[PDB]
């Protein structure tokens, strides 16, 4: 128990990493995004920064995912999207090779996302009335 | 992954002091490792020298040689050095370098785990009289 | 069958290319510290592991940044210092023949005018030394730069020397690293860190020779945008740094004159004793062993048995060809013929010296309509510094001949940026993810 | 200091035999102990790591076993790279110190 | 089925149209309210928005309609603030309109949610604590 | 502070109370003398040391929670 | 119409020698000062 070292994966230490290891280091990732003439460029990048965190934060709510990382949802995965398994998927792939596979076929999901969130708030609203 | 390369002086004269270094690339001295020493004379069983925490800079010294060994690391050039007084003809040895630790996939120290080590070639010297 | 479904993940790690601005960070000077950030007294790098990275030295924007922002440092460091208005005056000079060598005779004027003072119905007469580059004949002469614009002088009490700066990006982004030896600033980088922000950079202003700089690690590397076209500079990183030694030995005097209300000017009053030329010494069998690692190297890239020569600059502006720098507030150019003067062929104690010349009316970057005006420096003066690089031309280059001749190049200082920035890129981060999974909503 | 008793301390077999190692330390370490494999003439390979985990990328016929005071290497199937010198090593409390080393060449 | 035209109502499409089919499209509105001298004034704007957009978020926050689009409550209706029925509301009638009408008893409605809220919070960790 | 109360699962909420089981070496006084004998600067004062700790507990506990959540939706 | 709380049982410590309003205070004065005479008039041909 002596002459024994500690070290932790830092930030984007994950990278090289599979999805199913990667997807356990969401939160050092999350915690980072937030935090004359020269005082203006500094404050522009810094409201740019805060505008991009508000997007993301309001596309996530808006898809009824508010306050999770991990928050699997009702819209079934089209075939076309991708054909792969989870065994080829989750154990033999990176973050990075996922998204430029399905670089593609990103805003058709959100707005199938947005519908189904819209039509379950009014299914919930409906259920409720009774 | 950590990789480690010794070097010195291949010869050296009796009573002198032997200086050898071991730089390590992947990974950075002042981190939290245990930079290890270690030797094992031609035909016989392996002694370890010393170690030191990267982090903390606290030694500890084997209690045989404790009174000769010096462990040091140099950060500008990523790498950790070892200095033995007095050699005598019993020190003709191969010289290692290494170092062990424990990779953590979560947060916190319970998350699965991962046993890292690595050893370096290691560097021959001879002690003449 | 597959009855998967979308899933969402926030904080995946993906980023793209993009590009930002960056903040200071360092530990009376023209590079302002003041309104840059402290640095981290233990900065963090962590060593992206199966991460390759694609890089491209000649497509940095941090090249781009680091040149505006040396600029703008430049202009602001200027803005609270006298306007030399009132020095374009019928000057009425002499030749100075006081103690002076054969190779000083006609390079210093001593030059008379009327000048204002404090009341603005007054004039004085005075006098100052001029050297031969910055006046120019009308007995009767004028300043250089009078015909092209009015332009002030330099503050007495800020230091040209360089400081070192680091580079930190904002939140949101990261700096990638390139940790891989023999990596030639363009294509695949296997190994790879996040940094959050650079090594010190000093900023050093020069030409036809990169001083005080990086050495390469292992061997003298070259880079070339496009090594086959003769219009591409190639930078050359040498291995092991060449000591020179340069000085100006004349023991100058310093002398005020109010022009005005709270205005004074800085003349060079007399040279005490001898008059001499300022010049450089380098080591001769460092250079040829040197030279001898860069023509090794250059086979690589232009066969095995071609004739390797180098010879002395083309033309044009004396900035572009000679060696300029500055040695503690004077502004040298010499003359570097005797170190590009050789052929070499497929198969003591002495040392080379450059005599050179000091100027005192500056445009430093590539610029119409704006000087500087250099006080002198009072006393002897040398300085000592490390060559550990070079910015060479292939003229020619047709299939004509076999031979390959380089020459020295410069000019632009985007090249003595880019030899210090070459393993370094910025991405930005996109944590929002989409995967299948087998729950459901 | 911790001693350690290696046995056997050479041994014969040939290829496809069983190999067992066994290593006691002179009071109680577990799991803290570690079982490493040299070449001749090159570095030390780590085997097995807490006495009972296989190191990732070691061949599957190694294991390891035992607690206490003793400690037992098993190679089910010895192959031609196996001839080597194996070492038991602790680390539950300074000096480090290492075993005899049990050779292993072809009979 | 050649010869047709699909077109959307776009953003204020719905000004005019009815309460129940206006509250139909409350994405498209929700998502357009994030997005030397005169940068100071666009900052100065961009700042103003954001602050905007996050007090409301707060004031949803508080009620306890955090990341929900259409959220019932528990306040009671007080038939002072309306005495019209829903049959003359949600099919004859317009948000402005509705605003119009209502717009002098907004805030007292506002700390009843808010008090509700507080007091609702206070039940569920009272319920909790068994 | 709204993404800090987010990661711990008590995002929305006002009064959010945890599985964080409460140390004993971190405050030994019973909730007698606590919550009627006691103002929020003292408590802070006392407790100013035992901060971090507890932050990285609620950001593990949460994030387990996270983990079993969707393991059981997965049935 | 201002607002002003009282906070009962509050006793909070001070010390008027190490008070960061006054060094702001003297700095927007003397900006302001500043600020007020560039647009006037220079006297530079009084030097007479
Ligand atoms: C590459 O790097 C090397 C070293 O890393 C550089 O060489 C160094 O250069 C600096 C600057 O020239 C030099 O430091 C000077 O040394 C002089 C001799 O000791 C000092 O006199 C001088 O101090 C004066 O200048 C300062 C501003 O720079 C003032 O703050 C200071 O008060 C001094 O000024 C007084 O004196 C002058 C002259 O009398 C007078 O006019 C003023 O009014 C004032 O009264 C600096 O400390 C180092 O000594 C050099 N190092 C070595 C080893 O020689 C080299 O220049 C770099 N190369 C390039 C191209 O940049
Ligand atoms: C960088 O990539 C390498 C491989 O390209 C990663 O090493 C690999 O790690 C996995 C899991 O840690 C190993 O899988 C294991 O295989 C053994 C034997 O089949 C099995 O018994 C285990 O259960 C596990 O599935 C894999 O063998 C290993 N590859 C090699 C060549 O050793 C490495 O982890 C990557 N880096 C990071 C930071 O993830
Ligand atoms: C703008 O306003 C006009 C009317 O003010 C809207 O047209 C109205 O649309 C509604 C429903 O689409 C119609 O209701 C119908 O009423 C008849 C009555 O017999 C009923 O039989 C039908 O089943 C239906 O309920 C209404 O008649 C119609 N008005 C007119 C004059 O035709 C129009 O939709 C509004 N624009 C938008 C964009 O909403
Ligand atoms: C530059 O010219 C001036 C003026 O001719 C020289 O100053 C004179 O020096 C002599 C002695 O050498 C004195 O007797 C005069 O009184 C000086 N004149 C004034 C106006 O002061 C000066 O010496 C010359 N400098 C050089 C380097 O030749
Ligand atoms: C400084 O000004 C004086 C006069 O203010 C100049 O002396 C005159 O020089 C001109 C020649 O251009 C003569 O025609 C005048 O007769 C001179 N007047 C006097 C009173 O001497 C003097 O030359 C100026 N100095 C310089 C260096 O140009
Ligand atoms: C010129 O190069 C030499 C050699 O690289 C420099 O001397 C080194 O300085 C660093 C300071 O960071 C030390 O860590 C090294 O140990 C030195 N090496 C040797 C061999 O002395 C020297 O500082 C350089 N000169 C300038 C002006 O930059
Ligand atoms: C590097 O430069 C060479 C020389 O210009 C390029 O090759 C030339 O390409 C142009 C394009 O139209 C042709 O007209 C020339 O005939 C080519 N010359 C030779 C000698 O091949 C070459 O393409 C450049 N490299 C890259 C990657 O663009
Ligand atoms: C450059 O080299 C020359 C010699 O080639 C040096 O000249 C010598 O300088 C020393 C100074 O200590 C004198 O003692 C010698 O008498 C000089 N000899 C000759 C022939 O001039 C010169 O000093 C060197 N300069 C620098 C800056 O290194
Ligand atoms: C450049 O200057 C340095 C320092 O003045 C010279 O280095 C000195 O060289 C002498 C003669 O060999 C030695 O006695 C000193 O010990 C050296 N000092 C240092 C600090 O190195 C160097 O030789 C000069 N080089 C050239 C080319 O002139
Ligand atoms: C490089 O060397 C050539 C050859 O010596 C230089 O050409 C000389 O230029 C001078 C003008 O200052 C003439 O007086 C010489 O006659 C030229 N030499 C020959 C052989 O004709 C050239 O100037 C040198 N490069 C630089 C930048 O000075
Ligand atoms: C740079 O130095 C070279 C070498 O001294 C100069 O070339 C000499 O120029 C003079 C002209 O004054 C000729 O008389 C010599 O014959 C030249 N030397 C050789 C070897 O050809 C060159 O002129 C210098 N650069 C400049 C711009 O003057
Ligand atoms: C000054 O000296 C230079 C070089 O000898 C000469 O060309 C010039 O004519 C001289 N001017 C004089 C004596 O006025
Ligand atoms: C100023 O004069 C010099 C030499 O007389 C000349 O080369 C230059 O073109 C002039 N500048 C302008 C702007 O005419
Ligand atoms: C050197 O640069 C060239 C430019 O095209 C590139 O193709 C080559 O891969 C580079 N060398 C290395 C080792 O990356
Ligand atoms: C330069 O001159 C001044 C004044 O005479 C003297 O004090 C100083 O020592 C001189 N410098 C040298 C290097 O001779
Ligand atoms: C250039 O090199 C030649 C060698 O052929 C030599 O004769 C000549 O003097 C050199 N020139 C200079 C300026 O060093």
């Amino acid at each position: 128990a002596v002459g024994i070292g500690a070290v932790f994966l830092g930030f984007l230490g994950a990278a090289g990493s599979t999805m199913g290891a990667a997807s356990m280091t969401l939160t050092v990732q999350a915690r980072n995004l937030l935090s004359t003439v020269w005082g203006i460029k500094q404050l522009q990048a810094r409201v740019l920064a805060v505008e991009r965190y508000l997007r993301d934060q309001q596309l996530l709510g808006i898809w009824g995912c508010s306050g999770k990382l991990i928050c699997c949802t009702n819209v079934p995965w089209n075939s076309s999207w991708s054909n792969r398994n989870l065994s080829e998927i989750w154990d033999n792939m990176t973050w990075l090779q996922w998204d430029k596979e399905i670089s593609n076929y990103t805003q058709i999901i959100y707005g199938l996302l947005e519908e189904s969130q819209n039509q379950q708030e009014k299914n919930e609203q409906d259920l409720l009335a009774l | 992954q950590v990789q480690l390369q010794e070097s010195g002086p291949g010869l050296v004269k009796a009573s002198e002091t032997l200086s050898l270094t071991c730089a390590v690339s992947g990974a950075s001295v002042s981190g939290n490792y245990y930079w290890n020493w270690i030797r094992q004379s031609p035909g016989k069983e392996l002694e370890w020298i010393g170690n030191i925490h990267g982090n903390s800079g606290t030694t500890t010294y084997n209690p045989s040689l404790e009174s000769r060994v010096t462990i040091s690391t140099d950060t500008s050039k990523n790498q950790f050095s070892l200095k033995l007084t007095s050699v005598t003809g019993a020190d003709t040895a191969t010289y290692f370098c290494a170092t062990q630790f424990k990779k953590y996939w979560g947060l916190s120290v319970s998350s699965p785990f991962s046993f890292s080590d690595s050893w370096g070639q290691g560097v021959l010297v001879s002690v003449s009289s | 069958a597959e009855n998967l479904w979308v899933t969402v993940y926030y904080g995946v790690p993906v980023w793209k290319d993009a590009e930002t601005t960056l903040f200071c960070a360092s530990d009376h000077n023209v590079w302002a510290t003041h309104a840059c950030v402290p640095t981290d007294p233990n900065p963090q790098e962590i060593h992206l592991e199966n991460v390759t990275e694609e890089f491209n030295m000649w497509k940095n924007n941090m090249v781009e940044q680091m040149h505006t922002d040396i600029i703008s440092l430049w202009d602001q460091s200027l803005k609270p210092c006298v306007k030399l208005t009132p020095l374009c005056v019928t000057l009425q000079c002499t030749n100075v023949t006081n103690n002076i060598t054969d190779d000083m005779r006609g390079e210093l004027k001593n030059c008379s005018f009327n000048m204002t003072t404090e009341l603005r119905d007054k004039k004085q007469k005075v006098y100052s030394l001029f050297y031969r580059l910055d006046v120019v004949q009308i007995k009767e002469y004028r300043l250089i730069n009078c015909n092209t614009s009015a332009c002030t002088q330099a503050c007495p009490k800020v230091s040209f020397e360089p400081i070192p700066i680091h580079y930190c990006a904002p939140a949101g982004f990261a700096i990638l690293k390139c940790k891989d030896k023999k990596f030639n600033g363009t294509g695949p980088c296997p190994s790879v860190s996040t940094v959050q922000c650079t090594h010190g950079i000093k900023p050093v202003v020069s030409t036809q020779l990169l001083l005080n700089g990086s050495l390469a690690e292992e061997e003298v590397m070259i880079r070339s945008e496009n090594i086959t076209n003769n219009a591409k500079n190639i930078l050359v990183q040498f291995n092991t740094p060449v000591q020179i030694n340069c000085t100006r030995p004349n023991n100058n005097t310093r002398k005020s004159i109010r022009i005005g209300p709270g205005q004074a000017f800085y003349a060079t009053g007399d040279i005490i004793g001898d008059i001499r030329q300022a010049h450089c010494n380098v080591s001769k069998a460092t250079w040829n062993e040197t030279l001898g690692k860069v023509v090794k190297q250059l086979r690589k890239h232009f066969g095995n048995n071609t004739i390797i020569r180098f010879a002395n600059s083309s033309g044009g502006d004396l900035e572009v060809t000679t060696h300029s720098f500055n040695c503690g507030g004077e502004f040298f150019y010499c003359n570097t013929s005797g170190l590009f003067n050789s052929t070499w062929i497929s198969n003591s104690n002495d040392s080379i010296t450059l005599p050179c010349r000091i100027k005192q009316i500056i445009n430093m970057w590539q610029r119409i309509g704006q000087c500087m005006y250099a006080p002198p420096i009072q006393g002897v003066i040398r300085c000592v510094s490390n060559i550990t690089g070079l910015i060479l031309t292939r003229d020619g280059g047709s299939t004509n001949s076999t031979t390959e001749t380089f020459r020295p190049g410069g000019g632009d200082m985007r090249d003595n940026w880019r030899s210090e920035l070459y393993k370094y890129k910025v991405v930005k981060i996109e944590p929002l993810g989409v995967a299948p999974t087998r729950c459901k909503r | 200091d911790i001693q350690m008793t290696q046995s056997p301390r050479s041994l014969s077999a040939s290829v496809g035999d069983r190999v067992t190692i066994t290593c006691r330390a002179s009071q109680d370490i577990s799991p803290d102990l570690n079982w490493y494999q040299q070449k001749p003439g090159g570095p030390l390979k780590l085997l097995i790591y807490d006495a009972s985990n296989l190191q990732g990328g070691v061949p599957s016929r190694f294991s390891g076993s035992g607690s206490g005071t003793e400690f037992t290497l098993t190679i089910s199937s010895l192959q031609p790279e196996d001839f080597a010198t194996y070492y038991c090593l602790q680390y539950n409390g300074y000096p480090w110190t290492f075993g005899q080393g049990t050779k292993v060449d072809h009979k």
